[PDB]
RNA sequence: UGUCGGCUCAUCACAUCCUGGGGCUGAAGCCGGUCCCAAGGGUAUGGCUGUUCGCCAUUUAAAGUGGUACGCGAGCUGGGUUUAGAACGUCGUGAGACAGUUCGGUCCCUAUCUGCCGUGGACGUUUGAGAUUUGAGAGGGGCUGCUCCUAGUACGAGAGGACCGGAGUGGACGAACCUCUGGUGUUCCGGUUGUCACGCCAGUGGCAUUGCCGGGUAGCUAUGUUCGGAAAAGAUAACCGCUGAAAGCAUCUAAGCGGGAAACUUGCCUCAAGAUGAGAUCUCACUGGGAACUUGAUUCCCCUGAAGGGCCGUCGAAGACUACGACGUUGAUAGGCUGGGUGUGUAAGCGUUGUGAGGCGUUGAGCUAACCAGUACUAAUUGCCCGUGAGGCUUGACCA
RNA sequence: CUUGUCGGGUAAGUUCCGACCUGCACGAAUGGCGUAACGAUGGCGGCGCUGUCUCCACCCGAGACUCAGUGAAAUUGAAA
RNA sequence: AGGUGGUCGGGUAGAGAAUACCAAGGCGCUUGAGAGAACUCGGGUGAAGGAACUAGGCAAAAUGGCACCGUAACUUCGGG
RNA sequence: AACCCACUCCCGUUGAAAAGGUAGGGGAUGACUUGUGGAUCGGAGUGAAAGGCUAAUCAAGCUCGGAGAUAGCUGGUUCUC
RNA sequence: AGGGGAGUGAAAUAGAACCUGAAACCGUAUGCGUACAAGCAGUGGGAGCCUACUUGUUAGGUGACUGCGUACCUUUUGUAU
């Protein structure tokens, strides 16, 4: 049974879980756009989406807390400085998730996962 | 909870230091023993000049648990050991002495006696 | 364990009276005229009236 | 889970001065032998606390008689007449469940004076 | 039996009394029922009342349900229950509260039990397992034997097998009624009842009872 | 056609072990003996031994006897037994033997058909659809101890000690549930060892079984909580009768009328119209032309496709896939956001004290999963497909 | 024969240890009786420890399950 | 997932060529994506008991280092 | 520790493998382990002895001949009236 | 890759895996039958429907319903076994 449980397993291990999530928030937060599964995009909005929130004000001791969650400088840098200002007056729903066909290889569903207001 | 084959210090001045537990009475099949029950021991370990043997098998009634013991309202009491106390072939304690706590639900007609000699009742 | 007898032509076939394929449910983008899945970017990058990647 | 919330608030009108674990206390508990009313005394330390509004519970520990007695009450009940705290304890946790594998010396808690 | 009232259960909790004894409690909020139709011996053979509680959007209303909703002037809520009545008279309007009982007033509770998805012979069944050490081969949890040899040479019908604990309805008989609340339409109830929160219940005076 | 014993799971008989109903007794009472009726439900744990069995210890209301390939190895085991090694006793000149001991010794198979446990697809139920139902039938369940009052009464010289009737509290078994008591809780918070990295200090992160540990939310869960077995009716079994002749009496029987048990039929719970004998009720939808006939339950063409269903999407205490349940902008379905709650336990930075580890303040701080309430910020499109166009005939009664 | 009889150990010991001698059918280099140390050797008994068990519960990974691709096997007189 | 002779073999801990985390250097093991049933495999934690399991403590749990104190019967005088 | 071995459990048994793997286990300066080259063989060799080993074959290897050995024993034996 | 035309040839369904091209086995199309029915699947009776034409004492295809009916070989005193 699995009653009002949270989360998916995705066949890796819980680290191995933590390590591609935080790849994938610091490449969406650079790119602006990325291309992934369905199912890892219904679990990713769960992890950049409160990195963004956190970003709204500055300190040494957020930028000291995202940098823990983001092993990145540039991810550090790139909130606080440009999202966090864009995202000032939203709340919440920083990101939106659109279905895109499957892969060839293994038909894999997949979507696009991109920010609100790309300055495009 | 008590079953067969666990092992319990004695409550009183009988001689006996360590009893075991043979059967559990009052019922077929039955597994568990609690505070209040009556219990088949077989002394284990006793003092030179007892009034109780090594090798010797009789009755006692269980006084302190491990487990616990629950109340009306919720509340719990549970000690750090179990407890017995060896009774004769009357029912009556075969010591004259308690030593430590007891609790109110031994408070019954038969087992009257051991409460008041207790030192403490919780 | 393995069968006893061989299947028969029949007993093999009504087995597969189950294998058929599904359909999916496809949409027209009024604003360019074409086909794409249903609730999905078409094929060229449009979502409901609007550009999304641009190839 | 509105609702519910509103029918523990009516059942919660008792004080319970503020404690915490760690701390020691007297709990004057309610004991109805026969139809006498009489009020005993439980003296010992917090080792637990659980903070579940009107299902909130706390346990306290004593040696009694050569024998480590503990009692998980019930906050909210009509059995805890009153409760004070005697002293209070420096302590790093929340549950001091390590104080059962202590007896004597080992078992003291440091005093938080200010 | 024979009348009740359509609830949901909105989750447990307890009340102290002046002793000092703590009553574990079921709370049901029951919505006030809207007699929908009333049978009869002439018009429908058996001798009923139905019944609906609740609201549903109007897109979700079909036709056929509007206008039987009409019919008797009730508008539509969630689902529609019947209970098979022994001798009262109704009219298609009137309203059914928790003012139907009172303090003590044992009672009986059906709902949907939680489902397990499918389950074993040892959670099923409370089956024994086998042992899980002196050489025993990847069978500790399974069934063992299911018959016997030529004679019969089948399996019984009804033998007890894997699957499915089931969402299925149960009735716990014998319930105490501790509190009615008429303004806020809530019945309190001592004990378990089936099903998890915000499910459908159903409460009916106890078939038993006597005692 | 795999042969003992054990485990797991059973099913039937009655020549009945307990509970239930009776006759006789060398039946005072409490206990017994024996026979008749009765198969609904129950019917130990261990020490020894490979043991079935048996003997012991301690329980229980009782620890029933048998059939099912001495039930059950394509369900498990491998202690015994019956391969190959080695030894003892005995027998043989010897190779060797023993239905005599002793130590060691590989248990394969992805389920086609029948069967069983669950869960769906198709068609039918005579126009179609949304919903609520009756109940032919079938399953589940059915155990029992002790104490108190009657009453120290009946009975008995005394010792002892009831029937009938009522109240309470247990054991075993079963169901549901998570308020409480606990367990878990690699998705929450801390402590700490070794090492590498983020330029460095500070602060953090990877790896070491989640590195090792201390706690712990929701969910699940028992060892925790609540409930259950009934009462009652009917027809009976053995048994006890009323009236009553054949047979002036007697006689439960030949006519007639009764009492009578955990067995049977209901009553309690669940499924149930594929019950093709396909049942019932409420409401809803559709009220157009033409041609060919092999001239009526016929075929074809044009127009028109309703009530409703499905596909799809957002999900769910629902779930293997299904199915079921809620919602899809005229919206709180999911995520976020905002408050709270819960857990952990006084973050970072700064300021002081100290040579330093460390302490003290700001500070019950900081962080916080699944929980509660609110909020359209993000995602649930502006769609497609099925399903039609008033529902045959015969007979009877009402009707015009 | 035999679970011989007696004693110890257990609440209870067909195994174990100490004796008795009635050796079915011990016995002196196919050596007899002892023996410190040694043994992945046989039997028995204790302390600690525990999911071995009462009686299982929750959690984590790999399968099982669904989708896309590739694609066996033993067996088989015919099967409504 | 087997076997195959010889040579070199750094840093931090460490007695060490053990072990852990790294260097130079090399690799992610030629089907993937989901979901989170029974059951199987490999593991973590477990209330109250503590061998009651079983042919048998099988398996698991437990002990584990360095310095110092201290250590029995028996002995072939080394030992234990 | 390396290296040589193979005592236990489990998995695997259509295996990753016609004898393995993960956990534990024994020896580890010697009656040790190992590379290259060489010698002994079919009623023969070699054997700290298990009837063991002699190319996945051993109470007498493989291969080709005598040879279509012999089979009072199983199996089969084909169109019509 | 493979095809659709066009061309050569007497003939490409003689196209290079090339004469002829059977059976097992696998498909597409049409006609009739089949979703309340129990078993060596046939045989005797038999309605209905479809096709053709000699327009019903005919031919061909299906077979609702119903009586009867436990494969073949071998070996045996004896086999649905
Ligand atoms: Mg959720
Ligand atoms: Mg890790
Ligand atoms: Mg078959
Ligand atoms: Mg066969
Ligand atoms: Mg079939
Ligand atoms: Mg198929
Ligand atoms: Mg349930
Ligand atoms: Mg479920
Ligand atoms: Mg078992
Ligand atoms: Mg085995
Ligand atoms: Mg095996
Ligand atoms: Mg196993
Ligand atoms: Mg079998
Ligand atoms: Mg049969
Ligand atoms: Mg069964
Ligand atoms: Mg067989
Ligand atoms: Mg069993
Ligand atoms: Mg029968
Ligand atoms: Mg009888
Ligand atoms: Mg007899
Ligand atoms: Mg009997
Ligand atoms: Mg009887
Ligand atoms: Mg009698
Ligand atoms: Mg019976
Ligand atoms: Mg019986
Ligand atoms: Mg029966
Ligand atoms: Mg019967
Ligand atoms: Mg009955
Ligand atoms: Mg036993
Ligand atoms: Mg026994
Ligand atoms: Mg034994
Ligand atoms: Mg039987
Ligand atoms: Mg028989
Ligand atoms: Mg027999
Ligand atoms: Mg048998
Ligand atoms: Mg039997
Ligand atoms: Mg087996
Ligand atoms: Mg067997
Ligand atoms: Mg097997
Ligand atoms: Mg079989
Ligand atoms: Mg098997
Ligand atoms: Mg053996
Ligand atoms: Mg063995
Ligand atoms: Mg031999
Ligand atoms: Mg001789
Ligand atoms: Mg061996
Ligand atoms: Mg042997
Ligand atoms: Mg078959
Ligand atoms: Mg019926
Ligand atoms: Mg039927
Ligand atoms: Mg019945
Ligand atoms: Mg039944
Ligand atoms: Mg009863
Ligand atoms: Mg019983
Ligand atoms: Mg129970
Ligand atoms: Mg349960
Ligand atoms: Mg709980
Ligand atoms: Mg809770
Ligand atoms: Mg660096
Ligand atoms: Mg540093
Ligand atoms: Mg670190
Ligand atoms: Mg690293
Ligand atoms: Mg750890
Ligand atoms: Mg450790
Ligand atoms: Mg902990
Ligand atoms: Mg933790
Ligand atoms: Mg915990
Ligand atoms: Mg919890
Ligand atoms: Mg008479
Ligand atoms: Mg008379
Ligand atoms: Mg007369
Ligand atoms: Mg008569
Ligand atoms: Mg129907
Ligand atoms: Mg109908
Ligand atoms: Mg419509
Ligand atoms: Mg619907
Ligand atoms: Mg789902
Ligand atoms: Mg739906
Ligand atoms: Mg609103
Ligand atoms: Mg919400
Ligand atoms: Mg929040
Ligand atoms: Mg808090
Ligand atoms: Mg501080
Ligand atoms: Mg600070
Ligand atoms: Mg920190
Ligand atoms: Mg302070
Ligand atoms: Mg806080
Ligand atoms: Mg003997
Ligand atoms: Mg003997
Ligand atoms: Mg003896
Ligand atoms: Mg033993
Ligand atoms: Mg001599
Ligand atoms: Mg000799
Ligand atoms: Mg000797
Ligand atoms: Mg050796
Ligand atoms: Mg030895
Ligand atoms: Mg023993
Ligand atoms: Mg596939
Ligand atoms: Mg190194
Ligand atoms: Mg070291
Ligand atoms: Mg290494
Ligand atoms: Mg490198
Ligand atoms: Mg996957
Ligand atoms: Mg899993
Ligand atoms: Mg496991
Ligand atoms: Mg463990
Ligand atoms: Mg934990
Ligand atoms: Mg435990
Ligand atoms: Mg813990
Ligand atoms: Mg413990
Ligand atoms: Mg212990
Ligand atoms: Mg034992
Ligand atoms: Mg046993
Ligand atoms: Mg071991
Ligand atoms: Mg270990
Ligand atoms: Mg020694
Ligand atoms: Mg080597
Ligand atoms: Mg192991
Ligand atoms: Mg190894
Ligand atoms: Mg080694
Ligand atoms: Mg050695
Ligand atoms: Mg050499
Ligand atoms: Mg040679
Ligand atoms: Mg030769
Ligand atoms: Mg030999
Ligand atoms: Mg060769
Ligand atoms: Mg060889
Ligand atoms: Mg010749
Ligand atoms: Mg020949
Ligand atoms: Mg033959
Ligand atoms: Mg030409
Ligand atoms: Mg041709
Ligand atoms: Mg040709
Ligand atoms: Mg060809
Ligand atoms: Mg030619
Ligand atoms: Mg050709
Ligand atoms: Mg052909
Ligand atoms: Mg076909
Ligand atoms: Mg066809
Ligand atoms: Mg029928
Ligand atoms: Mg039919
Ligand atoms: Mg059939
Ligand atoms: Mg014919
Ligand atoms: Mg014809
Ligand atoms: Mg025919
Ligand atoms: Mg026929
Ligand atoms: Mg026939
Ligand atoms: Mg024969
Ligand atoms: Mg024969
Ligand atoms: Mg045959
Ligand atoms: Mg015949
Ligand atoms: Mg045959």
């Amino acid at each position: 049974m699995r009653h009002r449980k949270s989360g998916r397993h995705l066949s890796r291990t819980s680290a191995h879980r933590k390590a591609m999530f935080q790849n994938m928030a610091v490449s969406l937060f650079e790119h602006e756009l990325i291309k992934t599964t369905l199912p890892k995009a219904k679990e990713l909005r769960r992890v950049a989406e409160p990195l963004i929130t956190l970003a709204k004000e500055d300190s040494v001791a957020n930028r000291r807390l995202a940098f823990d969650r983001t092993r990145s400088k540039a991810a550090v840098g790139k909130l606080f400085n440009d999202l966090g200002k864009r995202y000032a007056n939203r709340p919440g729903g920083y990101l939106r998730i659109l279905k895109c066909g499957f892969r060839a290889g293994d038909n894999a569903p997949m979507a696009y996962v991109e920010l609100v207001d790309r300055p495009v | 909870m008590i079953q067969t084959q666990s092992m319990l210090d004695v409550a009183d001045n009988s001689g006996a230091r360590r009893v075991m537990c043979i059967k559990v009475l009052g019922g077929s099949h039955r597994r568990y023993a609690g505070i209040g029950d009556i219990i088949k021991v077989t002394v284990k370990e006793a003092i030179p000049r007892g009034k109780v043997k090594k090798g010797q098998v009789m009755t006692a009634v269980v006084v302190r648990t491990k487990h616990g013991v629950r109340r009306t309202d919720g509340s719990i009491i549970r000690f750090d050991g179990n407890a017995a106390v060896l009774l004769n072939n009357k029912q009556e304690p075969i010591g004259t002495r308690i030593f430590g706590p007891v609790t109110r639900e031994l408070r019954t007609e038969k087992f009257m006696k051991i409460v008041s000699l207790a030192p403490e009742v919780l | 364990a393995v069968q006893q007898n061989k299947k028969s032509r029949s007993a093999r076939d009504m087995r597969r009276s189950h294998d058929a394929l599904e359909s999916n449910a496809l949409s027209v983008e009024k604003s360019t005229g074409e086909v794409h899945l249903r609730h999905h970017v078409s094929p060229d990058g449009f979502y409901r009236g609007r550009k999304v990647v641009d190839k | 889970n509105k609702i519910i919330q509103q029918i523990e608030a009516e059942q919660m009108n008792k004080e319970i001065p503020a404690f915490a674990p760690g701390d020691t206390v007297i709990v004057q508990v309610k004991v109805k032998e026969g139809d006498r009313q009489r009020l005993q005394a439980f003296e010992g330390v917090v080792i637990a606390k659980r903070n579940r509004g009107l299902n909130s519970a706390f346990t306290v520990r004593k040696i009694s008689n050569g024998v480590g007695v503990e009692r998980t009450f019930q906050t909210y009940s009509p059995i805890v007449d009153s409760l004070s705290v005697k002293r209070r304890g420096d302590v790093r946790k929340a549950k001091l469940y390590y104080l059962r594998a202590l007896s004597g010396k080992a078992a003291r808690i440091k005093e938080k004076l200010v | 039996m024979t009348i009740g009232v359509v609830g949901r259960k909105c989750g447990m909790t307890r009340i102290f009394t002046e002793e000092g004894v703590s009553i574990p409690v079921t709370v049901i909020e029951v919505e006030p029922n809207r007699v929908t139709q009333f049978k009869t011996e002439e018009t429908d053979g058996y001798r009923a009342v139905q019944v609906t509680a609740g609201e549903r959007r109007a897109s979700r209303v079909t036709k056929a349900q509007a206008g039987h909703f009409a019919k008797a002037n009730v508008a539509a809520g969630r689902g529609v229950w019947e209970f098979r009545l022994g001798e009262e008279q109704y009219a298609a309007g009137d309203q059914i509260t928790v003012d139907l009982f009172q303090a003590g007033q044992m009672v009986d509770v059906t709902g949907e039990s939680k489902g397990k998805g499918f389950a074993g012979t040892i959670k099923r069944w409370n089956f024994r397992g086998q042992d899980n050490t002196h050489g025993n081969s990847v069978s500790h949890r399974v069934p063992g034997s299911i018959g016997q040899c030529q004679t019969p040479g089948r399996v019984f019908k009804g033998k007890k097998m894997s699957g499915h604990l089931g969402a299925e309805r149960v009735t716990v008989q014998s319930l105490e009624i501790v509190r009615v609340d008429a303004e806020r339409n809530l019945l309190l109830v001592k004990g378990a009842v089936p099903g998890a929160t915000g499910g459908d219940v159903i409460v009916r005076p106890a078939a038993k009872a006597r005692g």
